[PDB]
């Protein structure tokens, strides 16, 4: 069950994320680092905006945020070394 | 569009609807002053039926100012309510509403005439492909049609603009 | 409701040993522990010769309150028991024969 | 359930042939986790009120 | 005095195959309960709780969904817009 | 003979070769798809995936 | 030819008695001969290619050469030739699935099931609209019988769903291709873009043409045939009709509506994306409370197919490229699930219900990762083709419409929670009490999950393999002015 | 010192199977790309 929710919540996480990677993919016709942060700062704020709302949702769930959280003291449930 | 008179045609209605209804009984009657005692109330079934359906038809056509199938739908609609009443359940009820209502809708729809408007069918209308520079009819076809048109119809935005994007970014 | 009966007796005992699960759970300290353990064993023997049915009635519905009201979030259970952290791990395989479903595959 | 008492299945604590409510997906220990501590309106007090 | 051919002969449907041991230990109460989820659509009826859900999803929410999806419309256009610029179109 | 084969094979978990009934279970067994299944189907499926590579 | 194979196949059925090896050998040559074609085919060039004619008035029984063409068309491109190859890749699998579980009437069973894999490969052949249809209901009648007769306990029904469901969207179809062969007195694939109908009648043409697409591919709110007639059907029936028949309503979008009635898909994209997003959410909320191992399959390809119309109808290269590889890797996955419920566990158990298994690791641990590896991969792992698919369609549809693909994005995680729930009871748990232990599984089921599992992870490390026959495909139907 | 379970063979049919179609695939890789270089185009082509 802690497994369970683990994996789920960061699969909420993973959906804002696929959300932004589409939407940098369309706002920037590319996904690599160099051509992003080249052509970054000339970019409409709302549309970095939405992507970064996009990509601090995943990354949230990931850090364990208050927002998505609950999985981390769940996960406890695995060895120590885990 | 200039109105019906929905007073008069559902005064005429109920008339036929009544009419109509007394036939009924009498077949029933012969089949089966005890005509109506026996009835099983289809006299009220076609009166009520044919002044629902004329009436909400009439007015809705009056309302909207047009003649289509969304007048029929309403009607149908009306007269699916008369009909489920007399099962007097809320679900009956509802059901009978709108699916009589699609029924005639889709009726409506296709032309409100169970036989055929011959001079708009196919068979007696222009076809094929269209001479030099014609307007497009119901049932021709062309190669390519005019770009104002499309955008007339369709609408402006989701890749639909007046000029093609390479001709209208070309540099000079 | 009995003054003394056996299910009088069952019943108090569960309810005296209840409390001293929660006084243990309660209490970090193991002196302290042992005062709140002194404690509740004199108020509970206090009360021991209660006789009519209604004070006695009282007092065990007041103390069952009593107990709801200092129960606690998260009770202390040896790991390899239900609420413990050992529970169902690496629980030994039952030993068991394979049946064949299928006459041509194993 | 208490998880004392014995069951055929003791992982489940289900015994054969005991009947299921219709919303039983819901009621299994499969379902999620409950609390008792908090009434759940208490809970969201607290939780809103944090 | 009217009977098939005698010329007939009939013998048994058998389905032949190998009678495996059978390895699932049927719970009547499962059976049952599995058997009322699977053919609920029998017993169906139209009440105020099961009225209320179908007029939410059947009805209400494709309403929202198509108003937001004609009126959004050929609305947005994301590709290289700069600092300044509408990303809107209307 | 498939019958009394299987059957026996089945409810003796012993093989019918060798010439009384012995446990050698340890290799000696062809099931029939295997023949045409490994030598036609898998190499037209690396024919397959070369063909896609190299026309790509 | 025909005649000296007729006199080997009677033989070796006087002799065999059981047609099966004949048939698996056939089908593995069409595979080789499929290969062989590919191997010819030139990807430099958007025309259809290995063309034939039957039926036509001047030589009915052989292929025509004349100068007038009134029999049935085909003839491949790259699009028809993608889909060709996995129907081929399928059907040998789908034959060796039930290799040793039907006892009775077995030669039959083969016939039928054989007969349904080349009638959808015949119908990818097909280059103009009756024959498309004709080829297209051919199925039903084979379905039909093979359902009732070797289905489980509910097959009836899930006969009479099958067969209804289908005909009544398929009538609907039948009137709109009625209306362009008499407008147009032309039904062919080849050359019907060139023909440029009334905004009107693209209309009209266009809601027949859609509901066949809603009850065929499913969509909301038509689908609830496709769960029955997956869990009563047997193995490979189920089979075919989640990897092939399914992916028969894709390309018939792509096929038959997209290149004909171009401005009204402008008009009536939006309501394609409200049909797609209700199934979508509706369909994985509903999936959450089902009992039977079988019907949660079922209710997953919906949802999947929900995410490849989302894709097709997005007028972006990337929508219908992601489409098209969502579909093959579909194809792929399903099947391989769909083997596991209802050819392992149920022939070891012959029940579904999800209540009786638990804690299948401990005596069958192979298939526990079996399990894992195929539910990981149907949820869109990436390096998977499933990933790859979903991502490049919810790109297309966040550019067609940027509210509704982003809410789209959903599905990533309602995905997830459907079937992570069914493998975390299935796997793990202390083993059931209720059954018994079997068997792990067998040389044969490995098989046929490995061929699934290579080539859902191959098109998912590289999905660009496929391209040099899509390249052309991602442009022939996008309608930008 | 932990306990010794039975003896097993490293190389299993599996292994054999799997390992030879992959290393096959990737000397036939190989073996094009140079006969490539030297004809001027691949063997496969
Ligand atoms: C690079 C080139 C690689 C290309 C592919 C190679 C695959 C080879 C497969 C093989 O060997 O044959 C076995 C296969 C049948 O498998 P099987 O072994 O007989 O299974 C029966 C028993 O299970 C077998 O007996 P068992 O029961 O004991 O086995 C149990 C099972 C275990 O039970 C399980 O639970 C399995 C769990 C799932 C495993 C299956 C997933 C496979 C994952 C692959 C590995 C992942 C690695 C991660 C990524 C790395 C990338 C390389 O074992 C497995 O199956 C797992 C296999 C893993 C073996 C790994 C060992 C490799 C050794 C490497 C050594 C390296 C040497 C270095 C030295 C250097 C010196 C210079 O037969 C075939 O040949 C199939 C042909 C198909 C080939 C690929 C398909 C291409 C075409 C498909 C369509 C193309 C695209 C779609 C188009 C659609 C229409 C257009
Ligand atoms: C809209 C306004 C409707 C307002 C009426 C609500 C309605 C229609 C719902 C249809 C939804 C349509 C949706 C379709 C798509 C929409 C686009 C559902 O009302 C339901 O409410 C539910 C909850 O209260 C009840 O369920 C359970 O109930 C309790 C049992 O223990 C529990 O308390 C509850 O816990 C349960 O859950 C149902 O029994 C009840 O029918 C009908 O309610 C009422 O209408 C009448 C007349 O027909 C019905 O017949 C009446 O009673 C009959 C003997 O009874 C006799 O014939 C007669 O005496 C009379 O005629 C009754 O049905 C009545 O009740
Ligand atoms: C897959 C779902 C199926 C359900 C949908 C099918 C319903 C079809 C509706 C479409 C359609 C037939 C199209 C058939 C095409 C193939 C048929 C498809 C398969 C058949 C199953 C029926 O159109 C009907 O629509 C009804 C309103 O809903 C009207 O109801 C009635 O309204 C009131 C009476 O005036 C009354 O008050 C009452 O009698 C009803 O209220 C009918 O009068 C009307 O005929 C339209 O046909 C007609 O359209 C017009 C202009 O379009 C065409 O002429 C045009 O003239 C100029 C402008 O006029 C244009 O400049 C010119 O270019 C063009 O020449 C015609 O040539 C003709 O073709
Ligand atoms: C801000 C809002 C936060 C949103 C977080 C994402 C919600 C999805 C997370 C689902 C989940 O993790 O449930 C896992 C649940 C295990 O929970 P539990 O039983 O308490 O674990 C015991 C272990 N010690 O195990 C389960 O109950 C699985 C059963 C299905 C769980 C999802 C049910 C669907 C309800 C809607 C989920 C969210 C929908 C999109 C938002
Ligand atoms: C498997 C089984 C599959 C079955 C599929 C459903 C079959 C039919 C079920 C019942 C549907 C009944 C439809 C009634 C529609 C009511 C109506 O009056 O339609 C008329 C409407 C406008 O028509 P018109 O007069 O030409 O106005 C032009 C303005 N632009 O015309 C329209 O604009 C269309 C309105 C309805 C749109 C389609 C509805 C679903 C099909
Ligand atoms: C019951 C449902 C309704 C039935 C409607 C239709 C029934 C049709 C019956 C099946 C017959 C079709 C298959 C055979 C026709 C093709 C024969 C042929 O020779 O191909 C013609 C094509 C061009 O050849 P050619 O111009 O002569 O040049 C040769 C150069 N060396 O050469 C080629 O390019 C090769 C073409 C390969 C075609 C692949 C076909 C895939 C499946 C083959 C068998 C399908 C049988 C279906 C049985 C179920 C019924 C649908
Ligand atoms: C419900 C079920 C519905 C079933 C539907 C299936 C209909 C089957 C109709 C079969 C006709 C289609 C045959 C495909 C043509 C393949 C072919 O070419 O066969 C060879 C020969 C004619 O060949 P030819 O015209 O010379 O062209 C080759 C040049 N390289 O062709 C011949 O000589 C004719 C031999 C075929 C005879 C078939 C007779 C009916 C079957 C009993
Ligand atoms: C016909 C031409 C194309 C056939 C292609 C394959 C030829 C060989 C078929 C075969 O292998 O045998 C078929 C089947 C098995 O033979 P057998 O073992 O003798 O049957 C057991 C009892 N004797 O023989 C039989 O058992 C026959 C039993 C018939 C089953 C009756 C119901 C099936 C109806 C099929 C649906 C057809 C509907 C047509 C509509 C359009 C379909 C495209």
């Amino acid at each position: 069950k802690s497994a369970l929710s683990a994996v789920l919540m960061n699969r909420f996480g993973d959906a804002f994320f696929v959300l932004g990677l589409c939407v940098i993919a369309y706002v920037f016709g590319t996904l690599n680092y160099s051509t992003i942060f080249a052509t970054a700062y000339l970019i409409n704020t709302d549309l970095l905006v939405l992507i970064m709302l996009a990509l601090f949702i995943a990354a949230m769930a990931k850090s364990a945020q208050f927002g998505l959280h609950n999985w981390l003291t769940l996960a406890m449930e695995g060895p120590t070394p885990v | 569009f200039h109105p019906y008179n929905t007073l008069g045609l559902a005064t005429q209605s109920a008339m036929v609807g009544l009419g109509a209804g007394v036939v009924a009984a009498a077949a029933r009657n012969s089949l089966a002053l005890t005509t109506f005692s026996k009835s099983g109330g289809v006299v009220t079934i076609f009166t009520g039926a044919s002044i629902a359906y004329v009436f909400t038809y009439c007015s809705a056509a009056n309302l909207r100012e047009r003649k289509d199938g969304w007048n029929h739908m309403w009607a149908g609609a009306a007269t699916g309510a008369v009909l489920g009443a007399r099962t007097k359940l809320v679900p009956a009820f509802i059901g009978w509403t709108v699916l009589c209502g699609a029924a005639c809708g889709l009726f409506g729809w296709t032309g409100a005439r169970f036989n055929a408007d011959r001079k708009a069918s196919l068979e007696q209308s222009p076809k094929g492909f269209v001479q030099e520079d014609a307007h497009q009819t119901f049932w021709e076809v062309v190669h390519r049609r005019p770009l104002s048109l499309t955008v007339e119809q369709l609408g402006e935005g989701r890749g639909i603009n007046a000029v093609p994007i390479a001709t209208a970014t070309e540099a000079p | 409701p009995v003054p003394f009966s056996a299910a009088n007796k069952k019943l108090v005992t569960s309810m005296y040993r209840q409390s001293l699960k929660l006084a243990r759970n309660w209490i970090s300290n193991r002196q302290l522990f042992r005062q709140k353990a002194v404690e509740i064993r004199h108020k509970f023997d206090q009360n021991a010769q209660i006789s009519n049915p209604r004070l006695l009635a009282r007092t065990l519905d007041e103390t069952r309150a009593h107990l709801y009201e200092f129960r606690h979030p998260d009770p202390i259970v040896p790991p390899s028991f239900p609420g413990g952290t050992k529970y169902e791990r690496n629980v030994p395989p039952r030993m068991e024969k394979i049946m064949q479903h299928n006459l041509y595959e194993p | 359930k208490n998880p004392y008492k014995k069951y055929d299945d003791q992982q489940d604590r289900r015994n054969l042939e005991e009947p299921l409510s219709v919303n039983d997906d819901l009621y299994d220990m499969w379902s999620p986790d409950r609390f008792t501590h908090f009434k759940n309106q208490d809970a969201l007090k607290y939780f809103i009120g944090f | 005095e009217l009977k098939p051919s005698s010329a007939i002969q009939r013998g048994p449907l058998n389905k032949g195959g190998w009678d495996a041991p059978h390895a699932l230990h049927n719970d009547g109460a499962i059976d049952r309960y599995a058997h009322w989820r699977t053919f609920y659509q029998e017993r169906f009826k139209y009440t105020r709780a099961t009225g209320k859900s179908t007029l939410i999803f059947l009805v209400a929410f494709p309403a929202l969904i198509g108003y937001v999806a004609y009126q959004s419309e050929g609305l947005f256009e994301f590709a290289g817009k700069r600092r300044g610029e509408s990303v809107t179109t209307r | 003979l498939k019958d009394y084969y299987y059957n026996g094979r089945r409810i003796l978990d012993k093989i019918p070769v060798k010439v009384t009934w012995e446990i050698k279970r340890e290799g000696a067994e062809k099931e029939d798809w295997v023949n045409q299944m490994y030598f036609l189907y898998a190499p037209s499926l690396i024919l397959l995936l070369i063909v896609m590579v190299y026309k790509s | 030819i025909l005649l000296s194979s007729l006199y080997l196949f009677n033989r070796i059925l006087a002799w065999q008695g059981n047609v099966k090896h004949f048939y698996l050998f056939a089908s593995n040559l069409l595979l080789l001969f499929i290969v062989v074609l590919y191997i010819n085919f030139n990807t430099f060039s958007n025309s259809f290619q290995f063309n034939f004619e039957l039926f036509n008035s001047l030589n009915p029984f052989g292929l025509s050469n004349s100068d007038i063409s009134n029999g049935l068309l085909f003839g491949i491109d790259g699009l028809s030739l993608t889909f060709i190859l996995l129907t081929v890749l399928l059907i040998p699998l789908t034959l060796l699935g039930n290799w040793y579980n039907i006892n009775f009437n077995s030669n039959l069973y083969y016939t039928l099931v054989l007969a349904i894999g080349l009638v959808i490969l015949l119908n990818f052949w097909a280059l103009d609209y009756i024959s498309f249809y004709i080829l297209f209901e051919a199925t039903l009648p084979l379905l039909f019988i093979l359902i009732h007769i070797y289905g489980s306990s509910d097959s009836e029904r899930a006969s009479f769903y099958v067969l209804m469901f289908t005909l009544s969207g398929s009538l609907f179809m039948l009137l709109s291709i009625v209306v362009i062969s008499i407008v147009l007195n032309t039904t062919n694939f080849i050359n019907h873009n060139l023909f440029v109908l009334s905004l009107d009648l693209q209309t009209i043409i266009w809601l027949g043409l859609f509901i066949a697409i809603m009850v065929k591919t499913p969509l909301f709110p038509i689908h609830v045939w496709l769960p029955v007639v997956h869990s009563e059907s047997p193995l490979a029936g189920s089979m075919i009709l989640a990897g092939l028949i399914l992916k028969l309503a894709l390309y018939a979008i792509l096929r038959l509506l997209l290149p004909l009635l171009c401005e009204a898909q402008i008009l009536y994209t939006p309501m394609i994306y409200i049909i797609s997003l209700l199934t979508i959410i509706l369909t994985s909320l509903a999936t959450l409370r089902q009992i039977d191992l079988k019907v949660i399959i079922a209710y997953s390809s919906i949802s999947h197919m929900g995410i490849a119309i989302l894709g097709v109808c997005s007028n972006t290269s990337l929508g219908i490229y992601g489409s098209i590889v969502l579909g093959v890797a579909h194809g792929f996955v399903s099947p391989a699930l769909f083997l596991i419920v209802g050819g392992i566990l149920y022939d070891r158990y012959h029940i579904r219900i999800v209540n009786y298994y638990k804690g299948l690791t401990t005596y069958m641990p192979q298939l526990a990762t079996y399990i894992i590896i195929l539910s990981f991969a149907n949820i869109g792992t990436p390096l998977t083709g499933n990933f790859t698919g979903e991502f490049l369609s919810l790109q297309g549809g966040f550019i067609r419409n940027p509210i509704i693909g982003g809410i789209s994005c959903i599905s990533v995680l309602l995905a997830a929670i459907y079937q992570l729930k069914l493998t975390n009871k299935l796997t793990g748990g202390i083993s059931s009490i209720y059954m018994h232990r079997t068997n792990d599984v067998t040389i044969r089921e490995k098989f046929i999950m490995n061929i699934l599992i290579i080539s859902t992870l191959i098109i998912g490390i590289c999905p660009q393999i496929m391209y040099n026959l899509l390249y052309w495909t991602v442009n022939n139907y996008i309608y930008i002015i | 010192g932990p306990e010794l379970t039975p003896a097993v063979p490293f190389f299993q049919p599996y292994v054999l199977k799997w390992a030879g179609v992959s290393l096959g695939l990737v000397a036939f890789y190989q073996f094009n790309s140079s006969y490539e270089a030297k004809n001027g185009h691949t063997w496969v082509e």
